[PDB]
Formats: C-alpha cells, structure tokens, sequence
C-alpha cells in the first residue's frame, strides 16, 4: 500500500498514519506511527495496492460500549471495565474497492519525541475485508472475505487464570433496501443461547491457530446460500469482543444486459415523392430519465453517420422504456432504399448507447 | 429524485387544427415545482396543474414554425430542464 | 386486520431560493389525515381527513411545534451532512425519513419502521428488534455511531409500546369502515406505441404504503428476468409508494408474460395482467 494514510478527524481535522518527513502543523496528537504485534495491519497494506488513489479514511475516537444484544450476555458476565484497557481509545475506518479496514488504537499521553516530532500508537482490534464488493451469479451460493485479529493486553497476564485466546462475535446484518434486518450473529467458542438462521447462511469464523501468549488473527468470512436479486444492496460485518466491537461496510450488486427492438423492422416499398410511415425505437430497461440523449439520423445518403436529419422527431422523459419517433421527409434521387437510425445515450448503457434501424425504399 | 418529463398531446396532432399539449412531470418531492411552457422560447401563460408529480396541460394550435417547449426546475435540477414539442 | 400508522418528514436545500425547505405528512391507511409544508403561509399541522377532526388541540399545537423543531433540527441535520459530504452550496441534496408503527391483526405492535434516504440513495433504518440499525457507508456510518451512542432504538420502541398504539387504536375508532392500513398496492398497466409491430407493456404497482415488495414476470410458467425493467420502488411524492416492471415485447408474446404481485398488504403474491 501506500507508505502514509492521510485522513481526516471528527467526532474537519487533518491527520495521517504511518504503517520520517517533517509534519510541524498537523497536531503531534493527530499524526500516528502505527505499531503492530500481530503484523495484521502492517503485512495487510503491504499485500495492498500500492501508489493507488487516496482511499476513503476517517479517525475518531471510542469508550468500550458493550453489545446491546441480551445474547451477548455470556462474553460480558461483569459491568465492569477491565484495567488494562484504560487512556484514550481511537478507531480508524478506511474505505476503499480493495479492502476495507477498521481498527482500534490506544496511544500515549505526551507526543513528545527525540528523534522526530511523531506519535506512537498500537493497534489492539484490526479489521479488514478484501470483498468491498463482489458480484455473483444468479442462482449460487455467496462467499463474502473478512479477517480480523486481537492483541491480548500486554501486561494483564499475572491474573488471568484462564489464559489463551478468548471467544469472539461476529454478526452479519444483511440485505432488503427500504428495510433492515439481521442474518447472522455467533460468538463460537462459548456456551451459550444463539440466535436463529434466516435463509441458512453461516459464516466460517475462528482463530489461525491457537499460540497461547502471542498475537491472534482470526477468520471470519461468510457464506450465504443460492442468493436472489431481492437481497441485492448493502450489508454490514461486524467482530466483537469483551466491551470491543468493530464494524465495516460490503456491498453487492447483481448484472443483466438488455436486448434491442427496432420496428418497423422490415417493410416494403414506398413510392418516390413520399414520406415513410412513423418509425419507432424502443429501449427495455434504462433508468432513470437525466441526462438522456437522442438522435435521429438519416442513413442512405450523403453526408456521413452525423447528420441533422430532416423531418420531423419526437423524443420524451417510475423511469422510462421510452419510444422515439420519427416522421422523415419525402424522398429525392438519392436515397433509394435508405436506411434510418435513432440514437439514445443513457448512462446506464455504454457511451455508444443504443442504436436501432429501419430499412425504407 | 429526478422528475420524469413526457410532453405529449391528448389526440394525434393535426397542422391547422387544435389540440392539447400536456407536460406529464412526476416521481420526485418536494410537491411545489417550478414547470411552466415555452413558445417560441417565451414564457407562456396557462399552464394547469393536478389536483391534491401528475399532469400538467393546456390546449393550443399547432402549426408549421411555431415551437412550444416545456420547461421544468425542481431542486435537484441546477438549471432548468427544457423538454422539446413532440407530436408523432 | 394488520396495521400501520405513518409520519413522512422531507428535508432538502434551496440556495437562491431561501432556506432549506421541510415538509410534514401523516398517513392511516390510504388516508392523508394531516399535512405539513415549511412553505405554507401558516405551517400548521392542517386538517385533511374527515375522521382527524374530532382530536384534541392539545395533540395538534403539539405536533405542530414538533414540525418546527423538526424543521430546525433538520436544517442543522442538512448543515452536518453537506459538511462532511463533500458537496457544494450552490448545489441541492434532498433527505426524506418515515417512521411508524406496524401492528397485527389485533393490533399488537409487529414493530416500528424509522428510515432515511439521501438523495434517492437509502442512508440508514432501525431493524425490527428494536435493538440494532442498519447503515449504507462511511458517512451513514458517522451517523450510526451518533444514535447507537444514543439509543434512538429503544427510544422508539418504548415510544411505540404506549404512544402510537393508543394513536393508531383511536384512529381505528374514528373510521371503522376500513381495516386495510398495511396497503396493498393499486395496480394497473401502461402500453407504449412500438406501432403495429411490437409493444412495450409496464406493470404499475403504487398507492401502497411499505418498499419490499417482490415484483416478478413469468412467462407461462418460466421465470423470464433478462427482457424486465424492474425499477427499485420509487415513492409518489404524495408519500403513495410507486413501482412497476415492464418489457419492450413484440406484438405478440405479451400475453405469455404475467405479472406477480408479493406483498403483506396485499393477502396473496397475486397474479396481474390489466
């Protein structure tokens, strides 16, 4: 990835992040070098695009907020915060079509610093995906990418009297535009009460391995079955821990291409000195109706494939399968079985369009 | 929301005779919308609108020359939108 | 019968024009039995239905200081986002929201729908167990973080445990001659002229009141997805929810096609051809 995230601060304020040159304005509590046990983060945006355009970041900052959910009852058998996760608390989101990234960070009080005026921070939840926005195919199932990882704290370990990894959530809320619902949401690895399955979808989601002391990364990617276009849009994939939860953003779109449809299509002969009938043009689906362009050209002649034709034309504007018509003048000596073309430019469609012809004689 | 904008006549139009045109805006909020008509590029006045994003009409006499229009500006427009005479 | 009770705000900007403009409706049923406009010579809550007329004015004044609060606070809301949006002044963004209460047959509460939309765009809702939302990207997000700091959640849902129960009970007292307010839609289908040689044939769909409504076309009796423009629901802008699907056919095949029609206002995904 790129060597320096800029990014901006609220809840504007520039800042950037550092995976050095002098920065003397931007805040020494604002420019963040990033240290990184579990390499998640680093080694994450190494296998990045690098030199790509600046993403979509955003800082800001957090308290642990447990999960609301009543199921959730179990990760947090206790209302009270523990020690270690004390002093500030910042959570970074970046959105881009690569990868999406959420992170939680807990840096020092003084950014004073010897060798360069520059902040170190240390991430304690990483979060990132590399399916910003798959398309798959009508009538198969759908896997969705999402990793993530948890430093235990370093120094909380002469109390635990159960070491190791503890369990983790993940919860997926899904699909339905004009509404909102919920798919998934697990916390494997614990006794408890979950909830049901709409659809039947699951996810695939634990630890790499199981190093008692060191950093954890852990998988999460999902999997929806034989998916439909009714479930088309956005959707939201969250990890949660003890009072931590992270969250990102995915979406999904689904692709049909159109047919054309050109009457008259083929017709017969029509008497020199005499206007053709009313010819049409007739596009199925392109939506909504700004920016359309149409052109009726006549095509059996002189002067090239761009011409104002002569006659008469009729165009228009919940969206549209617009009919254009068309009204041509008589004929001369020179466009004995002519042809004409109308023209529509709709975004939707390629720069091109959609052309349609109608043969004359 | 963008307004769709189909100006179309009641009966198929005739030159010499009298008929309808009739700007068909709809599809977009807030209700109060700025939709009037053009003649020959000036503001014309009659212009109906529905009773309590419908049909807007009035009634005039195609010929040869003369050029009609209808006008449009909802919010979301930046500049107005001019919507040419169709009559086939 | 199964129930609904809705309120529609609409915020949007208008520079040049004035101030950012705010609009108010409520719906039982059909029936628009109070309206709203920020551009109004008097912007009271003003009385539409037959049935409405007979409330307290206590209910009135307060929901017409509600509509300015409103107004302000969406102006402000308008501020917050064209801030961090990256957008211009000399430009207009609209933001719509509903919020309601649906309920059962009994009038038990099903739950309560509370959704924006940005700029034709969905931004955010609250889902049915009162206990999450559902957001559409990094700004939304922003705004996620905003009301799930602050519970707007259970807010609602103890809000519709008392207070748009009584409201859509007593409104089912002021016209028992209709037990439909979950609306099904009111359908028809618009021909467009490919003259003599082909059609193009639009299934309607509007009038409704809900969005997730599965509109589909089967020829026979095979499922034909590729020829059909079905658009996403577009609203009316007299809050009467739209949609159609159509298919530039020619002059024949038409009648192979049908239109399906599945809804819960509707008692059945029915069968349509008009």
């Amino acid at each position: 990835g790129p060597a320096v995230i800029e990014c901006w601060f609220v809840e504007k304020r520039p800042g950037a992040l550092l995976l050095p040159p002098p920065r003397p304005d931007l805040d020494p509590e604002l420019y963040l070098s990033v240290h990184d046990p579990a390499g998640a983060l680093q080694a994450a945006f190494r296998r990045y695009p690098r030199g790509a355009p600046a993403p979509h970041c955003e800082m800001s900052r957090f308290v642990p907020l447990p999960a609301s959910a009543k199921w959730a009852s179990g990760l947090t058998p206790a209302q009270n915060c523990p020690r270690a996760l004390d002093g500030a608390w910042l959570m970074v989101s970046i959105s881009s079509p690569v990868l999406s990234l959420s992170s939680l960070l807990r840096p020092q009080p003084e950014p004073q610093q010897e060798p360069v005026l520059i902040t170190m921070a240390t991430v304690v939840l990483t979060v990132l995906t590399h399916t910003p926005a798959p398309r798959v195919r009508l009538g198969q199932d759908a896997l969705l990418d999402l990793s993530f990882a948890y430093m235990p704290p370093t120094s909380e370990a002469a109390s635990s009297l159960a070491p190791g990894p503890p369990p983790f959530g993940l919860e997926w809320r899904r699909q339905h535009l004009g509404k909102g619902h919920l798919l998934l949401a697990a916390t494997p690895g614990l006794n408890g009460q979950m909830p049901a399955a709409q659809e039947g979808a699951v996810a695939f989601a634990a630890w790499d391995d199981d190093e008692p002391w060191g950093p954890w990364t852990g998988n999460g990617t999902f999997w929806l079955p034989r998916v439909q276009p009714f479930q088309e849009g956005t959707y939201l994939a969250t990890i949660h821990l003890p009072y931590l939860q992270g969250q990102v953003t995915l979406e999904l779109a689904v692709y049909k291409p159109p047919k054309v449809s050109l009457m008259p299509a083929t017709l017969a002969r029509a008497a020199p000195g005499e206007a053709p009938p009313e010819l049409l043009c007739l596009v199925s689906h392109f939506y909504p109706s700004g920016g359309l362009e149409v052109e009726w050209e006549l095509r059996g002649g002189p002067g090239g494939r761009s011409q104002k034709a002569e006659g008469q034309r009729w165009l228009s504007a919940g969206s549209v399968s617009l009919s254009g018509h068309l009204q041509p003048p008589p004929v001369t000596t020179e466009q004995h079985g002519a042809r004409y073309a109308c023209r529509i430019h709709h975004p939707s469609l390629p720069a091109s369009g959609r052309s349609a012809e109608v043969t004359l004689e | 929301r963008t307004p769709k904008i189909q100006v179309y006549s009641r009966h198929p139009a005739e030159n010499g005779k009298s008929n309808f045109l009739n700007c068909y805006v709809s599809g977009f909020h807030p209700s109060d919308i700025e939709v009037d008509l053009l003649k020959n590029g000036e503001r014309i006045e009659k212009v109906e609108h529905s009773d309590l994003y419908l049909l807007y009409y009035t009634e005039f006499t195609p010929t040869e020359k003369d050029e009609y229009a209808c006008r449009v500006n909802h919010v979301t427009l930046s500049q107005p939108k001019i919507v040419k005479w169709d009559r086939d | 019968g199964s129930h609904s009770m809705r309120y529609f705000y609409t915020a949007m900007s208008r520079p040049g024009r004035g101030e950012p403009r705010f609009i108010t409706v409520g719906y039982v049923d059909d029936t628009l039995f109070v309206r709203f406009d920020s551009d109004a010579t008097s912007p009271r809550k003003e009385p539409r239905a037959p049935w409405i007329e007979q409330e307290g004015p206590e209910y009135w004044d307060r929901e017409t200081q509600i509509s300015k609060t409103n107004t302000q606070c969406y102006r402000e809301n308008l501020r917050t986002a064209l801030r961090y949006y990256n957008q211009s002044e000399a430009g207009s963004h609209i933001i719509q929201r509903m919020y309601g209460c649906d309920v059962g047959p009994d009038g038990r509460l099903l739950r309560g729908y509370d959704q924006y939309a940005y700029d034709g765009k969905d931004y955010i809702a609250l889902n049915e167990d009162l206990s999450s939302w559902t957001a559409a990207d990094t700004a939304a997000q922003i705004t996620q973080r905003k009301w799930e700091a602050a519970r707007v959640a259970e807010q609602d849902r103890a809000y519709l445990e008392g207070l748009c129960v009584e409201s859509l009970r007593r409104y089912l007292e002021n016209g028992k001659e209709t037990l439909q307010r979950a609306d099904p839609p009111k359908t028809h289908v618009t021909h467009h002229p490919i003259s003599d040689h082909e059609v193009t044939l639009r299934c309607w769909a509007l009038g409704f009141y809900p969005a997730e409504i599965t509109l589909t076309w089967q020829r026979d009796g095979e499922d034909q997805t590729q020829d059909t423009e079905l658009v996403e629901t577009r609203p009316a802008g007299d809050r009467t929810f739209q949609k159609w699907a159509a298919v530039v056919v020619p002059s024949g095949e038409e009648q192979r096609y049908t239109c399906h029609v599945q809804h819960e206002g509707l008692p059945k995904p029915l069968t349509l051809r008009w």
